[PDB]
């Protein structure tokens, strides 16, 4: 089974600046032309809803700041621009094989 | 070695008619059944493999039937290019045994 | 009097890839194999070694199904002694092979408008493949550029490349769900049987 | 690159019981056999027995059938091999070997574990 | 829109049988996959497994083969999970995603509200 | 396309020995069992067998074991069947034919020669 | 139980000499026998695997032969590294039983 661990679980971010979430992967979950990671948001008391599709490709529907992108294992997300509305829980994903595992997930609370 | 047969070796219908060719195959075959069509001078074609599935380019008014030991062929409006004979096989046992066959003549 | 399930490894939901196949190992049955037969479905059904009428009047020790999903030209890869990247890199067949390759077409299933990236196969390895190996090792390939650093420059790809798998391609380029099913006849206390 | 790595060697008296084992990493284990093989010393190989990790079958010759059992760990990638009820007739290298194709001969091989039996 | 709804929250009884509602409305029910996710009180998110309508199987997690079920309704469009032999561990909130065309899916792109599953006596 | 062609059509007295070869081209000539067929003047056709390509093991009819032996070359891509102790019985046309490219059965043909006409 | 009858114990010769090294089954195994080769630390790896010839990462110096029930492996050229006790296989029948061993040593 394919594992994966988000890096740092506890982030704290001011409004100004960016912010950085990892998804390391066990196996190099990465072909020629596609990467088999997702993103995610999970806010409290809300159903989950999906930001990025294929790890860069975006979600249409989103405020457009959510990108990013990563070769083979380590997998990196970027929010340049925080707001009150995100402070939520982000988890990782992967579809390589057919257990499809969530990762643990990081809260980013702003400063 | 099966043994297949046919019920006429010739088989005589007008033209735009109907024609239903059979073959009855001695043992228990399941549906592994072919047909063919051979115009005089030249060589075979596979038409319907399978005991209902036709294969491509082949036209529609083909379309086998059938199940158990006895199997039919039946043609919806005949044309000219459609004046040949007709084998049924079967591919189940080694000795792929080809059935009698039926040459066909406007009436 | 338990029949083992043709019901789980035939009709099953979602197939494994090439270069990882399943492997289901069918021990102490009555084994009907008439199921098998009574379908225009299975397009290709070539038993080696053993006829296909006696497949109901045979016992075994065991019986090996592999599984996997390849091109509908490929299906002519799975044989004794042929080349081509399926057969060479993917999932090599012995040469002594007593089997029933069994492969039906299903574009119903395993295809999408925009195309279906799950089934994946192999493009480069070092060595062509001994018989029923199997490697998962999805690396960032050594292909030369001796200095590698994972990054995926020049003269280094990943060895996996997925399929495209739309129901606007033809009969080539279509999804054939193959079986391989392998008898293992050795002198032994006879296991499956009819 | 594939390998099978072996336990090292033990001491036992008459009585115990050794319980030996052959972490295989480097294949999928879970899918081909794991053939045991006991050489004395001198001697030429002699086949214990096998099993398939799989479905936890297991393939015992007639004359080590009930001193020898055979299991295997499916999660942790290693066979086990259980000697009970030992003698001094046991004191012989063990090895582990298996291949993908069986009629094709046993392509990797162990180390071998050196049992000794005495006080 | 596209939206699916559930059942209510329940609580169970240790050793019982609880089947949990999908009802969709809003696209062709048998182009879309329905998968089930569950998470635990603010654990992370796991697969259990989904369904495939055209085809009429289901694909579960191997952690849950022996205690999950689907079986849904093609005439009036829901989706069910009945869940069997649980233990008091098995006890979250159940997710009902939505994927792509059958055998492949990769993303879950709208989800219903859950029904939080709580077992006690 | 997937063109096979074979030789013109021959004369030889009773009891003799005939070859006529069968090139394909337009595939990869290791993949298909490559057939036989006979096929007498106004009758059904009758089989010979088949060879497989790349090993040259073949197998054979029960009334036809005696005079015809096969046997192929994967350089020059040619079949060739040798007819040995002919009488005049045995004038016919003779077939070589593949299966198809994607139905795969063992014993369907799809795509036939053209025929020389044996005397 | 086929029982691999092993000829020598014991064979001996110098460096760019050709030996063969015999092995004789006891009923008719049909072309499964292998070949092995053990380094006197514990070291054990194939040689060939079929009878005829089909040898696995090996330098092709050693090239078995045979059928029916006799069998014999042999080496075109021997070095320092060609130093073993060369056991033979079958593979028809449970139990495998193994050959006895001919111990190489230099002369
Ligand atoms: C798979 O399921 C279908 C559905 O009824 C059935 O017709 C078919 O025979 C099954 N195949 C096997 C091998 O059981």
């Amino acid at each position: 089974d394919i594992v994966l661990t988000q890096s740092p679980a506890s982030l704290a971010v001011s409004l100004g600046q960016r912010a950085a979430i990892s998804c390391r992967a066990s196996q190099s979950v990465s072909t020629s032309s596609h990467n088999y990671v997702h993103w995610y948001q999970q806010r409290p008391g809300q159903p989950p809803k999906l930001l990025i599709k294929y790890a860069s490709n975006l979600e249409c529907g989103v405020p457009a700041r959510f990108s990013g992108s990563g070769s083979g294992t380590d997998f990196t997300l970027n929010i340049h621009p925080v707001e009150e509305e995100d402070s939520a829980a982000y988890y990782c994903q992967h579809s390589w094989e057919i257990p499809y595992t969530f990762g643990g997930g990081t809260k980013l609370e702003i400063k | 070695d099966i043994q297949m047969t046919q019920s006429s070796s010739y088989l005589s219908v007008s033209l735009g008619g109907r024609v239903t060719i059979t073959c009855k195959a001695s043992d228990h075959i399941n549906n592994w059944l072919a047909w063919y069509q051979q115009k005089p001078g030249n060589a075979p074609r596979l038409l319907i493999s399978g005991v209902t599935n036709l294969e491509t380019g082949v036209p529609s008014r083909f379309s086998g039937s059938g199940s158990g030991k006895n199997f039919t062929l039946s043609i919806a409006s005949l044309q000219t290019e459609d004046v040949a004979t007709y084998y049924c096989q079967q591919y189940w046992s080694f000795p792929w045994t080809f059935g009698g066959g039926t040459k066909l003549e406007i009436r | 009097t338990n029949l083992c399930p043709f019901g789980e490894v035939f009709n099953a939901t979602r197939f494994a890839s090439v270069y990882a196949w399943n492997r289901k190992r069918i021990s102490n049955c009555v084994a009907d194999y008439s199921v098998l037969y009574n379908s225009a479905s299975f397009s290709t059904f070539k038993c080696y070694g053993v006829s296909p009428t006696k497949l109901n009047d045979l016992c075994f020790t065991n019986v090996y199904a592999d599984s996997f999903v390849i091109r509908g030209d490929e299906v002519r890869q799975i044989a004794p002694g042929q080349t081509g990247k399926i057969a060479d890199y993917n999932y090599k067949l012995p040469d002594d092979f007593t089997g029933c390759v069994i492969a039906w077409n299903s574009n119903n299933l395993d295809s999408k408008v925009g195309g279906n990236y799950n089934y994946r196969y192999r493009l480069f390895r070092k060595s062509n493949l001994k018989p029923f190996e199997r490697d998962i090792s999805t690396e960032i390939y050594q292909a030369g550029s001796k200095p590698c650093n994972g990054v995926e420059g020049f003269n280094c790809y990943f060895p996996l490349q997925s399929y495209g798998f739309q129901p606007t391609n033809g009969v080539g380029y279509q999804p054939y769900r193959v079986v391989v099913l392998s008898f293992e006849l050795l002198h032994a206390p006879a296991t499956v049987c009819g | 690159q594939v390998q099978l790595q072996q336990s090292g060697a033990e001491l036992a008296r008459p009585g115990a019981s050794v319980k030996l084992s052959c972490k295989a990493s480097g294949y999928t284990f879970t899918f081909y056999w794991m053939q045991w093989l006991k050489q004395r010393p001198g001697q030429g190989l002699e086949w214990i027995g096998a099993i398939y990790p799989g479905d936890g079958d297991t393939r015992y010759t007639q004359r080590f059938k009930d001193k020898a059992t055979l299991t295997a760990d499916k999660s942790s990638s290693t066979a086990y091999i259980q000697l009970s009820s030992l003698a001094s007739e046991d004191s012989a290298v063990y090895y582990c070997a298996g291949g993908e194709y069986d009629n094709y001969g046993f392509d990797y091989w162990g180390q071998g574990t050196t049992l000794t039996v005495s006080s | 829109e596209v939206q699916l709804q559930q059942s209510g929250p329940e609580l169970v009884k240790p050793g019982a049988s609880v089947k949990i509602s999908c009802k969709t409305s809003g696209y062709t029910f048998t182009e879309y996959t329905l998968h089930w996710v569950k998470q635990s009180h603010g654990k992370s998110l796991e697969w259990i497994g989904g369904f495939d309508p055209n085809f009429g199987g289901a694909t579960y997690n191997l952690k849950f083969e022996d205690k999950a079920t689907l079986t849904v309704d093609k005439s009036s469009n829901t989706a069910y999970m009945e869940l069997r032999s649980l233990t008091s561990e098995d006890s979250a909130v159940f997710y009902c995603a939505r994927g792509d065309y059958g055998t492949s899916y990769a993303y879950f792109d709208f989800w219903g509200q859950g029904t939080t599953l709580t077992v006690s006596s | 396309e997937i063109q096979l062609q074979q030789s013109g059509p021959e004369l030889v007295a009773p009891g003799a020995s005939v070859k006529v070869s069968c090139k394909a081209s337009g595939y990869a000539f290791t993949s298909y069992n490559m057939y036989w067929v006979r096929q007498s003047h106004g009758k059904s056709l009758e089989w010979i067998g088949y060879i497989v390509p790349y090993n040259g093991g073949t197998t054979y009819n029960q009334e036809f074991k005696g005079k015809a032996t096969l046997t192929v070359d994967k350089s020059s891509n040619t079949a060739y069947i040798h007819l040995n102790s002919l009488t005049s019985e045995d004038s016919a046309v003779y077939y070589c034919a593949k299966e198809g490219t994607y139905y795969g059965y063992d014993g369907v043909l799809a795509d036939w020669g053209q025929g020389t006409l044996v005397t | 139980d086929i029982q691999m009858t092993q000829t020598t114990s014991s064979l001996s010769a110098s460096l760019g000499d050709r030996v063969t090294i015999s092995c004789r089954a006891s009923q008719d195994i049909s072309n499964y026998l292998n070949w092995y080769q053990q380094k006197p630390d514990g070291t054990v790896k194939l040689l060939i695997y079929y009878t005829s010839r089909l040898h696995s990462g090996v330098p092709s110096r050693f090239s078995g032969s045979g059928s029916g029930t006799d069998y014999s492996l042999t080496i075109s050229n021997l070095e320092q590294e060609d130093i073993a006790t060369y056991f033979c296989q079958q593979g028809t029948t449970l139990p495998y039983t193994f050959g006895g061993g001919t111990k190489l040593e230099i002369k």
